[PDB]
């Protein structure tokens, strides 16, 4: 009961009266007592002596107050900061939290190499204008690069970054460049050798037949995959040897793999899974793919698939002397068995470099190509469209972007009825002050803003509404917030139904009156504002009191009233049973109850 | 349609579902118990597993001494537990692992544990889970314990003015020698304070994860705590050194260690061997270390040290060789039809015996011997959970052997050991002498007592082991050691609680026991936690209780409530990065001037000190 | 309310199956005349206390 000790004059030097409300509060005393001495006791100031004393403490505050959070990153491995090493940084992500360096060119890269993708997908969309599509979405793409308000023209070129797309779309500019390719996000580069094209048929479900192309001689190249190099020849068709560099187990897998469709090494170049056969769709919505990277893509779904593929490649037994240089199916570095003509090692091989700039030449489908064939980059080595937020960035041709949704649809439509106000004749306060709500219900923005609405029971919506804005109108007594919040919906003939306490859009998304909303929301000392998913905006108007009555925006045929515990709680299905003078408790939001009373 | 919540292990990984198998930390609602039979079945198979016969009887209390140590016998069946310990391979493998790791290295080690013990007050007894009270003959924490100790001396012989740990060691040893001692009032004679000092009790708790085998853990007294824990202090200097002692700390440090290992393997071993892993789980580790073995080898260690060091470390070891056990509650009678019950203490079931049942007869006869009133004279074993880290030394002992055997045939062996659990690393060049260097290592240790189980240990090739909950893998090490914290049992103060929670999981995101969302479910849990316990709630919410009346009432008067306490109807401020951060620090500068200086006062009746403290 | 009576009347009525123990309970609201609404299923009086046809409540059991 009075388990904590005090002392006594203490106590009576602060006046602390036992039973205050009925609470003892106590020599012994209670806890609640700590709450009426820290509310209604002396005052002092010894805040410069508590933080002198805490200065460990309130420096380490500082310290993360001074701190410039930046974006993170899921990724593995390939004193002050102690304090939140925590945070930082842990195995799977990482964050870049800076305290004082500052050097914006690498995310000015991936920056540069992400809106070269996106606008190479958007060129994506037509049959013969490729090209002129995409250099012109170029030409309309000018960016705020680092500091400088540069043009998407030149960064393509004046950059040194080998990558799909920064090649894929600088051919078009007859832009220089490097020797380098790119199989998929796989990055491979020649040695030696040389050959033609060969063409060869695959099989699908043991019936159908589909044509593919591949290399007879033998010839060399550099494979290298995230935190892996490696050094294979290929040979009709057919992986010969390979060697790997520097190991990790799940690259290791991904780069064999990689390099073995490369090479087209494995019987499901010959027949292929019944998996494929569930689709036989070596096509796009209107385009056609090789089978390279259909293959590619049963390989993304599962790992499953990765192991067969390796499965394919013959497994034997691991003779002595070899194990420091097998491997295993899961990239083990040593293993009584292994997979034929495999080597592993330490160290990443080192690549070599070409000196000879060269310029391709697109083709229907963007494949670029310098000589005999050996295509350099494609769009079907890319991934899939990625919403990223862009900034610093100035996109005018059309497709630059849809820049459509139901959400923003909403923002503007509110946008327009809180424009239309306008402060003058014509308008939502001459309307009220004249008491013709009807032509509300016929105005062009409610019109626009009409299809946004859930179509099963737009009519009941409608209805209650309309309930709601003649009641605040007639009377007098009104609030535009409320009002402009349900006037979407008052664009439809009324009908009878059930009524739940939410208006619902059509994005499934909704809203409710008396209440806020990440949609809708607004207080009372700020009702200048009117919050919209955080965006605040302005009333081209005034207002005191127009607002400050709102006893008809939550109900629609009640009226707030004082409050009274003796009334008993309902529900918004049983109202309509209810007479007058009968007061009712009800809860109108998230442990929100007030009292209503009829009319 | 059915259901089987395990085919998700076909298509994935093991290191990322098995949490899924254990239920979440917690105390165990099992209530595991200390009752007499377990204790009594405890103490046979501690002296079966003695393969000897022989005694000897004592001076000091006329009854016999079962020495299981460097006699060994029965050899039969001997992949069973053993105890009986050989001297000679002992001081071989100290010698190796000091040669290893150098020659003044045992020296440096006590050298550094002496000079910090000297400069220890006493008074650091009184940081300890429990003991056993040798007055009231109970359990209680260190303080209780030590300051009726200390005011017994007082009352028989004055006061104890020492303040140190050296003056209060001498004081116990002079008291082992008076005949007469006083306490709050009875007194008691020489022999029965010597039993009470040496009596030990079966504690019942066992909280932890992986399993609560620590049915029957002890609870000495306070006589024997000063010299277990400068042991212990001792084994702790010398384990840091150690790469494979994995004890005194875990988590970043433990994998550290353990990648350290592997990539020391990897590059050690030729090209034509290949190497091997085993999950060893050494079955019990609390019935077969004796304290003898433990005095010799800390005689062999300081040899070559202060003397004053050589007596001391030599206490504790002596102190478990003669070690009476407190048996749990007696048995209980009853009539057929259990309308009448008759319940009799353990002292006095040597005096129906006729009566109990075979099973509960034939594992009482044979130790009535060693009986004296109600306890048992375990001479030997080691039950309570110390010495974990001299355990911890010898099993590191146990893997820094190698001989000329090994070297001819092109294998060797390495490993980490924690106290009762391990992890082995074979190496060879065919699939055979592979097996032969297991049983060489298990000869080596069974040698010594140190035995390992046959049915929760089990091996597979090198990528995939088992340590400490952590399942190691070629990567994706996965963790289980998630700790919580718990109010209702320890409510130390309304300030410190939520700070130390913060810390609580701070520390197991950096041991990758959490992550971030996982750490925001926490903490969002504990907050919830520590408002029930202390029966507050927010402002916003519609509570009545007795602390909510006045704060509603007391809520008006102010504007900043994102300053106000979470005591006093407060909200939540801290986040991730804002945990060593206490919420006071993070909304001093935004509590109203008026709440801040009205709790800051230090002219009140009564971690940054607050006016929330429960004395 | 008065409409719904009359109605279950008529029909328990011109039948002959019919329980005598919800008559006795409607037919106090079969005064006034019919007119059109939707009706939730309970049968209020002016102290807020209602009964239901067919279920037994503290009101008529």
């Amino acid at each position: 009961k009075f388990p904590i000790i005090a002392n006594k004059r203490m106590l009576e030097e602060a006046q602390i009266p036992k039973e205050h409300n009925n609470v003892a509060l106590w020599v012994l005393a209670s806890a609640s007592c700590i709450n009426y001495w820290n509310f209604c006791g002396p005052c002092v100031n010894n805040s410069e002596v508590i933080k002198e004393v805490y200065k460990s403490r309130f420096g380490r505050l500082e310290r993360r107050k001074e701190i410039m959070w930046k974006e993170l990153r899921f990724t593995l491995v390939d004193p002050e900061r102690m304090e939140l090493i925590h945070a930082l940084g842990g195995e799977t992500w990482i964050q870049e939290a800076n305290t004082a360096g500052i050097s914006n060119v690498d995310q000015r890269k991936n920056d540069i190499r992400a809106v070269c993708r996106k606008v190479c997908l958007a060129a994506n969309a037509s049959i013969m204008n490729a090209k002129s599509k995409l250099v012109e979405y170029i030409k309309s793409t000018s960016m705020r690069i680092g500091e400088t308000e540069r043009k998407l023209e030149e960064l393509i070129l004046e950059t040194d970054d080998v990558s799909p797309e920064v090649t894929l779309c600088k051919s078009a500019l007859g832009g220089q460049l490097g020797k380098t390719l790119s199989f998929g996000p796989m990055l491979l580069k020649k040695i030696s050798g040389s050959g033609v094209k060969v063409k060869d048929t695959v099989y699908i479900q043991g019936v159908r037949a589909v044509q593919f192309e591949y290399w007879s001689e033998q010839e060399e190249f550099y494979g290298e995959y995230k935190s892996a190099t490696a050094l294979f020849s290929r040979k009709e068709r057919s992986l010969e040897w390979i060697t790997i560099g520097g190991g990790i187990n799940e690259d290791r897998k991904r780069l064999l793999a990689m390099c073995m469709i490369f090479c087209r090494d494995g019987d499901y170049f010959k027949d292929a899974p019944a998996t494929i056969t569930m689709a036989d769709l070596s096509t796009k919505l209107g385009r056609e793919i090789p089978y390279q990277y259909v293959m590619m893509n049963w390989i993304q779904k599962s790992e499953d698939n990765l192991e067969a593929l390796l499965y394919s490649r013959g497994i034997v037994e691991t003779n002595p002397g070899k194990m420091g240089s097998s491997m295993g199916i899961d990239g083990s570095k040593r293993a009584i068995k292994s997979l034929r003509a495999v080597t592993i090692q330490s160290g990443k091989i080192d690549m070599p470099e070409s000196k000879e700039k060269i310029h391709l030449e697109l083709s229907d489908n963007l494949e670029a190509f310098d000589s005999s064939g050996r295509i350099v980059a494609t769009i079907l080595d890319l991934p899939s469209d990625k919403k990223v937020t862009f900034q610093d960035v100035s996109f005018q041709h059309p497709d630059l972007a849809v820049l459509r949704d139901e959400k923003t649809a909403i923002t503007k439509g509110y946008e327009a009825l809180i424009k239309r106000l306008g402060t003058g004749d014509n308008d939502i306060p001459s309307l009220i002050a004249k008491k013709d709500y009807l032509s509300l219900y016929n105005l062009p923005e409610v019109k626009l803003m009409a299809p946004l609405i859930r179509p099963n029971r737009k009519g009941v919506y409608s209805r209650v509404a309309r309930k709601l804005v003649s009641t605040q109108v007639t009377t007098g007594h009104y609030s535009l917030h409320e009002l402009i919040k349900v006037l979407p919906f008052t664009y439809f003939a009324p009908k009878q139904g059930m009524f739940e306490g939410r208006l619902f859009f059509s994005n499934d998304s909704f809203v409710e009156p008396g209440v806020n909303n990440n949609v809708f929301s607004w207080s009372k000392a700020d009702s200048s504002k009117i919050y919209c998913h955080g965006i605040a905006i302005r009333v081209p108007l005034v207002v005191g009191d127009e607002h400050m009555d709102t006893s008809l925006a939550l109900l629609e045929g009640f009226s707030v009233c004082e409050n009274d515990p003796r009334a008993p709680m309902v529900t918004r299905q049983d109202l309509i049973d209810v007479g007058f003078g009968q007061k009712v408790r009800l809860f109108v939001g998230q442990g929100s109850v007030r009292t209503f009373k009829r009319t | 349609m059915e259901i089987n919540p395990y085919l998700m292990f076909l298509n994935n990984d093991v290191t990322s579902l098995i949490s899924t198998t254990y239920p979440y930390t917690g105390p165990p609602p099992m209530s595991h118990g200390s009752s007499t039979k377990y204790t009594l079945e405890t103490i046979k198979r501690t002296y079966d597993y003695s393969r000897t016969s022989v005694e000897k009887t004592s001076k000091v209390f006329n009854i016999p001494r079962r020495k299981f140590c460097n006699c060994l016998e029965d050899k039969d069946e001997l992949v069973k537990p053993t105890g009986n310990v050989d001297i000679s391979s002992l001081l071989g493998l100290a010698e190796m692992m000091e040669k290893r790791m150098g020659e003044g290295f045992f020296k440096h080690c006590v050298m550094e544990a002496e000079t910090e013990i000297l400069k220890m007050h006493f008074s650091r007894l009184t940081e300890g889970r429990q003991t056993y009270d040798w007055t009231s003959e109970r359990n209680m924490p260190a303080a209780t314990a030590l300051q009726l100790t200390v005011d017994a001396i007082k009352e028989t012989e004055g006061p104890f003015k020492g303040t140190t740990m050296l003056e209060y060691c001498n004081k116990m040893i002079e008291m082992l020698d008076w005949k007469e001692i006083k306490f709050k009032i009875d007194s008691i004679k020489h022999d029965e304070f010597l039993i009470r000092a040496l009596t030990i009790n079966t504690m019942a708790k066992d909280g932890e994860r992986g399993k609560l085998q620590r049915r029957a853990i002890a609870t000495p007294g306070m006589i024997v705590r000063p010299f277990s824990k400068i042991v212990e202090t001792v084994a702790q200097k010398i384990c840091e050194k150690l790469k494979e002692s994995g004890l005194p700390v875990g988590g970043n440090e433990k994998k550290a260690k353990l990648k350290t290992t592997v990539t020391s393997l990897n590059a050690r071993m030729n090209s034509d061997q290949f190497a091997v892993n085993i999950t060893g789980d050494n079955s019990k580790w609390n019935e077969c270390q004796q304290p003898e073995a433990y005095l010799a080898l800390l005689a062999y260690i300081t040899k070559d040290s202060s003397d004053l060091m050589k007596d001391l470390c030599s206490v504790a070891p002596v102190l478990f060789c003669n070690k009476f056990v407190k048996l749990g509650q007696g048995i209980r009678l009853s009539n057929k039809r259990k309308t009448k019950e008759v319940i009799i203490k353990a002292e006095k079931m040597g005096k129906y015996k006729n009566l109990m049942r075979e099973e509960y007869k034939n594992l009482f006869e044979p130790l009535e011997k060693y009986i004296q009133k109600d306890v048992c004279f375990l001479p030997g074993g080691m039950l309570m959970g110390m010495f974990n880290m001299l355990s911890t030394v010898l099993g590191v002992s146990t893997l820094c052997y190698m001989d000329e055997e090994l070297k001819a045939k092109g294998c060797f062996w390495t490993g980490l050991q924690s106290s009762d659990d391990f992890v082995l690393f074979a190496v060879a060049s065919n699939w055979s002498n592979i097996h032969w260097t297991i049983r060489r290592f298990n000869a080596v240790c069974k040698l010594i007592g140190i035995n390992m189980s046959l049915e929760k240990s089990y091996g597979s090739l090198p990528e995939l082991f088992e340590f400490t909950s952590m399942f190691f893998d070629g990567e994706f090490v996965s963790n289980l050691a998630m700790e919580l914290p718990a109010f209702t049992t320890a409510g130390v103060n309304e300030g410190v609680d939520f700070t130390a929670a913060m810390s609580i999981i701070k520390t197991n995101m950096i041991n990758n026991s959490l992550s971030p969302s996982t750490a925001l479910m926490a903490l969002r849990i504990c907050l919830q936690e520590f408002r029930a316990t202390y029966r507050v709630h927010p402002w916003d919410s519609r509570v009545k209780g007795g602390r909510m009346k006045i704060i509603n009432e007391f809520i008006k008067t102010i504007e900043n409530k994102d300053g106000l306490l979470i005591a006093d109807g407060g909200k939540l401020m801290n986040n991730i990065s804002t945990l060593h951060i206490p919420e006071e620090v993070l909304k001093f500068e935004k509590m109203d001037e008026q709440y801040r200086n009205r709790v800051f006062n230090p002219k009140n009746p009564f971690a940054v000190v607050s006016t929330h403290s429960f004395r």
